[PDB]
């Protein structure tokens, strides 16, 4: 989907 | 009239491959989120001996945002703050009000390091989860040039979009950026 993460990027 | 004041500015000179496409200037809200701004400024000047010069925008998603700031692993797993590997979420006073606001990427609560994103939409689903601390004042054409780059299967541009130079510009008198409720 639309997140902004650092390491495990999700949907 | 009413809004937060820009207290500091940071510039990023960008090259996509070997074509210099121009400068992004970001206004920072130092009175609202002082620790988060001091971090970003220090990393842009390189005054602690490490920082954003030579780092790339590693995750670019059309109509959503561009993400950068991983100067240690360059893939999205690293980066680091001037306060240690992570620092707490300072506050969530600012919202991701619209296009061109700048916020901290993280891996859950209180894991801010050096990675950040510039919005290309109004991502209300992110409000209250990511600390907002700045807004692009000049160079959105440069941000859209990065956005239009073809990416691989992990949304990384197939041609490096590099911050070839970065630094600060002093603001002699703070000025307001109008926002809805303040």
């Amino acid at each position: 989907x639309l997140l902004v993460t650092a390491g495990l990027v999700l949907a | 009239k009413r809004g937060p004041s820009v207290t500091d500015k940071v510039f990023f000179d960008v090259r996509i491959g070997d074509k210099d496409v121009g400068r992004i200037v970001i206004g920072l809200f130092g009175n609202v989120v002082p620790k988060t701004v001091e971090n970003f400024v220090a990393l842009a000047t390189g005054e602690k001996g490490y920082g954003y010069k030579g780092s790339i925008f590693h995750r670019v998603i059309k109509d959503f945002m561009i993400q950068g700031g991983d100067f240690t692993a360059r893939d999205g797993t690293g980066g680091m703050s001037i306060y240690g590997e992570t620092f707490p979420d300072e506050n969530f006073k600012l919202k991701h009000y619209g296009i061109g606001w700048v916020s901290m990427a993280n891996a859950g609560p209180d894991t801010n390091g050096s990675q950040f994103f510039i919005t290309l939409t109004k991502p209300t689903w992110l409000d209250g989860k990511h600390v907002v601390f700045g807004k692009v004042l000049d160079g959105m054409t440069v941000v859209h040039s990065i956005e239009l780059q073809a990416t691989d299967g992990h949304d990384r541009p197939l041609t490096d979009c590099t911050i070839v130079n970065s630094g600060k510009i002093d603001v002699k008198t703070p000025f307001v950026v109008e926002v809805p409720d303040w």
